[PDB]
Order: C-alpha cells, then sequence, then structure tokens
C-alpha cells in the first residue's frame, strides 16, 4: 500500500510509486535467511506519502 | 605546497564521486590554494632582496641606503640605473666636469 520518497546516495530525492517500495521489500527479503520474515524490520525509507 | 602530502593520511585528497558538493574537498582545496599562494609569494620575494631585481618600496629602501631619492614619476629601471651611476661617478678631471655639465 505505502509509497514514499527514497533519498538516493547520489542526492536525488526519488519520490517514487509503491512498486519501488515493493522492490525494496523484495531486496530486503532476498537477503534474509530461509524461514525468516520481513515483519517489524526497518525499511530505510526517508518519508511516506 | 606539501599540504596534501603532510596531511593526515586517512583524509581524502580527491573530490568524492558520490557528491559533487563534498565539503571536505572544498575546505582542503581552499587551504591548499592559500598554501600555494603563500609559497608563490615567498618564491617571488627573492627579487626584493637584490638591487638588480628590486621594485618600488624595497628599491626606495636601497636608494635611501645609497643616499639617492626617487624623483617625481621616476620608474624603477631608470632609478636603479641612476643609483648605479651615482656610485660609479668619476670625479677630479675635465671629462668628469664635462659629463656633470
Amino acid at each position: 500500500a505505502n509509497s514514499g520518497t527514497f533519498v538516493m546516495d547520489d542526492g536525488r530525492k526519488n519520490h517514487v510509486p509503491a512498486y519501488m517500495v515493493a522492490v525494496a521489500l523484495g531486496g530486503l527479503a532476498s537477503g534474509l535467511e530461509i524461514g525468516e520474515s520481513i515483519t517489524f524490520k526497518p525499511l530505510r525509507v526517508s518519508s511516506l506519502d | 605546497a606539501n599540504f596534501l602530502k603532510n596531511l593526515h593520511p586517512l583524509l581524502r585528497r580527491d573530490r568524492n564521486k558520490k557528491d559533487n558538493q563534498d565539503p571536505n574537498f572544498a575546505l582542503i582545496d581552499a587551504l591548499n590554494e592559500e598554501m600555494n599562494q603563500v609559497e608563490k609569494d615567498a618564491i617571488e620575494s627573492k627579487l626584493q632582496s637584490s638591487l638588480k631585481t628590486s621594485t618600488s618600496e624595497y628599491l626606495d629602501k636601497f636608494g635611501d641606503w645609497f643616499g639617492v631619492y626617487r624623483k617625481t614619476d621616476e620608474k624603477d629601471d631608470v632609478y636603479r640605473a641612476r643609483i648605479i651611476k651615482y656610485l660609479l661617478l668619476k670625479r677630479g678631471t675635465n671629462n668628469a666636469i664635462i659629463d656633470a655639465i
């Protein structure tokens, strides 16, 4: 559901739709071990709409 | 101008790719500019310690030591030539008097 702005290391404020947030959740979950869950984990997002 | 060489080794010497507005590089290049300008001025200062290459104020110091004072609108080259000639003045003969006239 949520969409928000991600502050790129390059300095661009990427005010992006919700599927980029889904890309961030997928990149978070890919690094997590088998059986774990993205629940209560940080998302590293600057702001949300 | 060995300011970057003698700087703390861990500090960056180059503007970082990640940020064009890197304040560290700005400060470092500012201080480096002043260091190199002072080095330049110190290298150019040697010209003031020689009569051959001296200029306005220091040349006036030399002429005050020799006794010769700058005239109105008298530049540096003619002034140093006049000091040198004043030191090397032949005196006591007809040719000397003729030149003085």
